[PDB]
């Protein structure tokens, strides 16, 4: 996942109930790489957003075709969001991947609502 | 997890390009689909030159890709 950037050492006297203890700590600095996450999460979400986009070029008269494309897009977007969040731990705050999937939700849902108001 | 794309990823990506291009091709045909009603046994929509050409272009190009991919990877030292 990460790349080892470097190491750094510290030596500090921590105070606790049993006494004062000298603690020596090694910080390894790790920087994440997103290539697997791009081919894993970001690329599929961009491709499904393009799938939402292609609905506009489909003729408006094709009600089942438009509706089917929109529903398949938004529902598989929900599934992709679920698996992407499964990759993460159980933490209560929105992350950058969560922001991207939320924006993708907005796009696909907006395309479906665009055909809803167009019809 | 790995910071690189395996050969499986390349084959999957090319197949993804093929299916996405099939969708794009249908959208291209749909742009020129002037009439909604189909042929009845008054004009009727002739089969698109896009479709007629794609029926050969897609499988043939996909087979050429299969040849290139399998020849490249199977014989590697
Ligand atoms: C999983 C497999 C599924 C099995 C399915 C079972 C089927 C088995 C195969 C069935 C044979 C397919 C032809 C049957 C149709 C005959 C009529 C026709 O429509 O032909 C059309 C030509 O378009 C084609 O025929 C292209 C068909 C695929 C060939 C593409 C090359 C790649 C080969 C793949 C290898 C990979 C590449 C390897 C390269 C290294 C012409 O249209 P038309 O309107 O008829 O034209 C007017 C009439 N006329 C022709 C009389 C003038
Ligand atoms: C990505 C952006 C898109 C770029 C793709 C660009 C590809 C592209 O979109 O071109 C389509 C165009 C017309 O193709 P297509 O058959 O679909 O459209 C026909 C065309 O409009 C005729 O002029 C129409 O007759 P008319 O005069 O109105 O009376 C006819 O109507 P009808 O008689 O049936 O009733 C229409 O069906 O050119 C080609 O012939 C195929 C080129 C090779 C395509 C091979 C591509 C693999
Ligand atoms: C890992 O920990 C060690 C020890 O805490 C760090 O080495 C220490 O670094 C300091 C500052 O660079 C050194 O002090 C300086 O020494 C030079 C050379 O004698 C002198 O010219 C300066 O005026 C200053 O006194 C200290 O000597 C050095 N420790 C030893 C035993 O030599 C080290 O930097 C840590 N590694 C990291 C942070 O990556
Ligand atoms: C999940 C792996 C997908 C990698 C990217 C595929 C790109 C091909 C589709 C777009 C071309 C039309
Ligand atoms: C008919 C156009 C198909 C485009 C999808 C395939 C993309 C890769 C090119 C072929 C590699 C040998
Ligand atoms: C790496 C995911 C974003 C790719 C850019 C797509 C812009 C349409
Ligand atoms: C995806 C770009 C092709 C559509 C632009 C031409 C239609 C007016
Ligand atoms: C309440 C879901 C969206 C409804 C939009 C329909 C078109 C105005
Ligand atoms: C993804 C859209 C492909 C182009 C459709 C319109 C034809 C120029
Ligand atoms: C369409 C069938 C392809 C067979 C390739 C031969 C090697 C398995
Ligand atoms: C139809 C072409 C399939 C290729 C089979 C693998 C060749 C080594």
């Amino acid at each position: 996942q990460f790349s080892f950037v470097g190491l750094r050492n510290t030596t500090e006297v921590v105070k606790t109930t049993s006494g004062d203890y000298v603690v020596m700590s090694v910080y390894f600095d790790l920087s994440r790489r997103m290539g697997y996450f791009t081919i894993q999460t970001y690329i599929p979400c961009t491709l499904i957003v393009v799938l939402s986009w292609v609905s506009f070029w489909i003729n408006k008269d094709a009600v089942p075709a438009r509706t089917s494309l929109g529903i398949t897009t938004v529902l598989t977007m929900t599934t992709l969001s679920t698996i992407a969040r499964k990759s993460l731990p159980k933490v209560s705050y929105v992350t950058a991947m969560d922001l991207f999937v939320s924006v993708c939700f907005i796009f696909v849902f907006s395309a479906l609502v665009e055909y809803g108001t167009l019809h | 997890k790995v910071a690189y794309a395996t050969a499986m990823d390349w084959f999957i990506a090319v197949c993804y390009a093929f299916v996405f291009s099939a969708l794009i091709e249908f959208a291209t045909v749909n742009y020129f689909t002037k009439r909604g009603y189909a042929w009845d046994g008054k004009t009727f929509n002739s089969v698109s030159k896009i479709d007629r050409l794609s029926r050969i272009a897609f499988p043939l190009l996909f087979g050429i890709f299969n040849l290139v991919y399998w020849a490249t990877y199977l014989n590697r030292e």
